RNA sequence: UAUACCGCCAUCUUCAGCAAACCCUGAUGAAGGCUACAAAGUAAGCGCAAGUACCCACGUAAAGACGUUAGGUCAAGGUGUAGCCC
């Protein structure tokens, strides 16, 4: 019956089923998810399965300057129409079929380690366009309600930096994964560290930290060693612009307390120049590449003190066993020092 | 709850006509109604002819111009006229436009024996009312 | 852009290496008045903590 | 070509004078004596940041050095001066309510602005969606007193730090001054202490406006001939 | 491997430019197989050929 | 097959809460955000409310969100999946 047939927008509601009790409290899986296809796309007004060239509607109005007569489409010229239509159809569907290969992070299912982009402009005309965000964890943490039971929520860890220096990290939470990148991306940007680079490629000295639970133990390297350190710290490394450095990560491997670890770390290093200011003495770099030249870092910009630094016979520092234990060659790992793609 | 005609508030980002906006019980107080004729006046006869008339011309004007329709029909009946006025859309050729009134005024007057007229009313674009 | 680290250092040296990392286009109007009369002391979040042990305040009677 | 010399002769000039606007004659700390600027809070009331600060407690009331109070006085006005000079925007904050209408007054008169009611949360920081995107934002916060109504560090205090804001503040004993910019430790409760205040923050933001004026109408005149 | 894939780079000793892709600017050792990816066959090719 | 759904409804509701977008607090954890002599919240929208119907400003109707019970209905009709076609 014609009276029966409902529209477009009414049988797709129905037939795909996306508000139900099945959708709810995670009581139905996500493979037989079917996606509206609008049957409309490449219909034309007045084109028929009998082949009627209506004036006006279908085919120009005037041709040659006459107005055109009802005409029809010979079998085979509808033949042709049909058939093209047929293989317009499946192109078009063969677009969509078509997967579109996408940079995988630290693991094919993984989050860590996807760029965002840059973050959003500013609704006064300002533009990030140098900065760089990169996810760093993603979680779907839980809360109970009194209503619903178990409410979702995404919590989103992002870094960003421009690659010189400037470097935040922020965390975003939303209801949708969308929302959860934004809000951590755009906030990240109003939290930016500066980090002291040496160089312009490592950190200026060693830095041992225990940030709560995580314990982040980094070392100044010469360049070409490379990023040899825990996968986040490279991606938050990258961002910052640090190209050469070691660091292992001990205790309790948190992400939010590493991430805030390192940049409590990364932030409070002395430079040369702050040690020869407050020292008040030349900072002389030995480098042995270069035998016994003393190449002068540092100057102190004041006065230059005249009273040479107190020799200390025996240093009362407090060693770390771990980097005793490897110079007299007793760690042996399996693990250690392996061949691993350019970081 | 009550359904019926009813669309729901999603995030605040659904764009909604006047009529969408207005539940069932707004029919005589905020909105109006979108056919006039007498056969539900008391005392009058032929509702249901009526109503048979009314179902079918908003079937066949929706898929007589397919994504043209910016809103409901409102039906107009004076003695023996019959008045379709549409709010359609600036996408359609005008000349496709001319086209399907003639079709639609000529074919109409001989499916139900009166003389029929349709006054359509373009607009930019979809009229929101407001953002549900 | 800006950093509302308020925990980290102060407000020039904040601005000061995000000037100098080509973060902020443009220095805020108050920062060549900062360098040119800087405060005796740089303002830098610090935690109170209570005293403990012999720990004892310097102030003196006045007498 | 012209937009250097203009910037040279206006606006980096004043900042290669130590006291360009003269604000030493302002004050003296005899001046300061006499407005009870010394008077601080009981020594069980003390902020263990005001301790260097204290000259001593004179029978369990702390004595603010007014010594110091003189240097960290004179940079405030200074710093005060220079951006009023600047035409910069001042904002004076205080949740003391016995001069709430005096200091309304003071800003009204130096053709600055007041803040002297119940903060609400966000004004600096959440100021472009309580406000418009493009609001400007203050250039100079000036805390004639830093603690609210229940003897805590006034929100905007942590606020104006995040924003980037310089903040100055008299300090009284109990106070803490670590985010304040330029900090001036001196009585905040007695109304001559509060009345001294107000009277040399408005001459030097008065006093630094009319200099401008004349700087730019003198560059006027000679650009011409 | 980045040498298989592209058909147009040949690893000869002459084709100095590649070959330095392939040694280290700060210490002149040439990076293992892991570090690039180049196969075995490639990267003993290229060892010759840097030698 | 109502445990795939649209449609139309029951129920708490003889409720007042659901909230996008931001901001702040928790050392940047799940989360939390009020004090008027005020101490971090600002909040579009939806519901309540207000308006309207009936004989009033009363009362009764109507209205009553987001969600809860995979609550009711493939037998109003439409319809996804599967099955029947002498
Ligand atoms: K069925
Ligand atoms: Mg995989
Ligand atoms: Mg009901
Ligand atoms: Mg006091
Ligand atoms: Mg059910
Ligand atoms: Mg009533
Ligand atoms: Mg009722
Ligand atoms: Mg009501
Ligand atoms: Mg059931
Ligand atoms: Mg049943």
């Amino acid at each position: 019956s014609f009276f029966t047939k409902l529209t477009a927008d009414e049988l797709w509601k129905g037939a795909l089923a996306e508000t139900g009790a099945g959708a709810k409290k995670g009581r139905g899986k996500r493979t037989k998810k079917k996606k509206r296809k609008d049957l409309n796309r490449g219909q034309i007004i007045g084109e028929g399965r009998y082949g009627f060239l209506w004036p006006g509607l279908n085919v120009p109005l005037m041709k040659n300057g006459a107005v055109q007569t009802i005409a029809q489409r010979s079998k085979e010229e509808q033949e042709k129409v049909e058939a093209d239509m047929i293989q317009q159809r499946e192109e078009w569907d063969r677009k969509k079929k078509m997967k579109v290969k996408r940079e995988r992070g630290w693991s094919g299912n993984s989050w860590g380690g996807i760029s965002l982009g840059p973050p959003d402009p500013g609704p006064c005309g300002e533009t990030y366009e140098d900065f760089d965000t990169r996810i760093l964890e993603v979680r779907n943490v839980f809360t109970m309600t009194a209503k619903e039971g178990r409410k979702k929520s995404i919590r989103v860890l992002v870094a960003v930096g421009n690659g010189k220096g400037a470097a935040g990290f922020s965390i975003g939470k939303a209801t949708d994964r969308m929302d959860a990148f934004r809000k951590a991306k755009n906030r990240a940007v109003h939290h930016l560290h500066y980090i002291e680079r040496y160089e312009d490629h490592t950190i200026f000295h060693d830095i041992s930290l225990r940030f709560k639970r995580t314990h982040i133990k980094m070392k100044k390297q010469p360049k070409g060693y490379g990023l040899r350190c825990h996968r986040a710290i490279i991606t938050i490394c990258r961002l910052i612009g640090i190209k050469d450095m070691y660091a292992k990560v001990s205790g309790s491997i948190n992400m939010l307390s590493l991430t805030q670890g390192l940049f409590r770390g990364l932030s409070r290093q002395e430079t040369h120049q702050q040690l020869a200011d407050k020292k008040g003495l030349h900072v002389v770099e030995i480098r042995e590449e270069c035998g016994p030249l003393p190449i002068v870092v540092a100057s102190p910009r004041g006065p230059l003190r005249k009273d040479p630094e107190p020799e200390d016979e025996v240093p009362d520092v407090k060693l770390d066993w771990e980097d005793v234990k490897t110079a007299q060659g007793m760690k042996r790992s399996v693990w250690s020092n392996l061949k691993r793609a350019a970081t | 709850k009550n359904r019926a005609a009813r669309v729901r508030v999603s995030k605040g980002d659904k764009p909604v006509t006047y009529e969408e906006a207005h539940a069932p019980h707004y029919i005589a107080h905020r909105k109006g109604w979108l056919s006039l004729h007498t056969g539900n006046l008391d005392g009058e006869d032929h509702a249901a002819e009526r109503t048979v008339e009314d179902v079918f011309l908003r079937k066949f004007m929706w898929g007589t111009f397919p994504g043209c329709l910016a809103d409901q029909l409102v039906l107009k009946r004076r003695g023996n006229q019959l008045e379709i006025c549409a709010v359609v859309l600036r996408q359609l050729s005008p000349h496709k436009y001319y086209f399907l009134v003639g079709y639609s005024e000529t074919l109409l007057s001989y499916f139900y024996k009166c003389p029929v007229r349709l006054h359509l009313q373009t607009v930019p674009s979809k009229v929101v009312y407001k953002y549900l | 852009a800006g950093s509302r680290l308020e925990t980290v250092g102060s407000i020039f040296s904040r601005t000061r290496d995000l000037v100098r990392a080509g973060v902020l286009k443009e220095k805020p109007l108050w920062f060549d008045v900062y360098d040119a009369f800087p405060p005796l002391r740089e303002p830098v979040f610090q935690r109170p903590r209570v005293r403990y042990g012999k720990a004892k305040a310097p102030i003196q009677d006045i007498w | 070509e012209d937009s250097t010399d203009f910037n040279d002769k206006i606006l980096n000039e004043p900042l290669k004078h130590s006291d360009f606007f003269n604000v030493k004659e302002l004050f003296s700390v005899r001046s300061l004596f006499d407005a009870r600027v010394h008077l601080g809070h009981k020594a069980g009331c003390r902020h263990r940041f005001m301790e260097p600060y204290i000259f001593g407690s004179r029978l369990d009331h702390d004595i603010i050095d007014l010594e110091q109070t003189a240097t960290h006085l004179q940079l405030a006005l200074n710093f005060t001066a220079h951006m009023a000079y600047r035409k910069g925007i001042i904002l004076f904050i205080s949740r003391n309510r016995q001069f709430s209408y005096l200091i309304e007054n003071m800003a009204r008169d130096c053709g600055e602005y007041a803040h002297t009611r119940y903060f609400r949360g966000g004004m600096l920081t959440n100021a472009r969606l309580l406000f418009g995107p493009t609001v400007r934002l203050p250039d100079l916060i000036i805390f004639l007193h830093t603690l609210n109504n229940i003897f805590e560090p006034h929100v905007a205090v942590r606020d104006a730090a995040k924003m980037n804001i310089p903040t100055v503040g008299i300090v009284d004993t109990n106070c803490n001054p670590c985010l304040i910019t330029y900090p001036v430790p001196g009585n905040d409760d007695s109304p001559l202490a509060v009345h001294l205040y107000c009277r040399l923050f408005q001459t030097a933001i008065t006093r630094a406006k009319e200099k401008r004026q004349q700087v730019e109408a003198l560059y006027r005149l000679q650009g011409q001939k | 491997c980045p040498i298989c894939r592209d058909h147009k780079l040949h690893v000869d000793f002459r084709n100095v430019k590649l070959l330095e892709q392939f040694v280290c600017a700060h210490t002149g050792i040439i990076f293992y197989a892991p570090y690039t990816g180049v196969c075995v066959k490639q990267h003993k090719r290229l060892t010759q050929a840097i030698q």
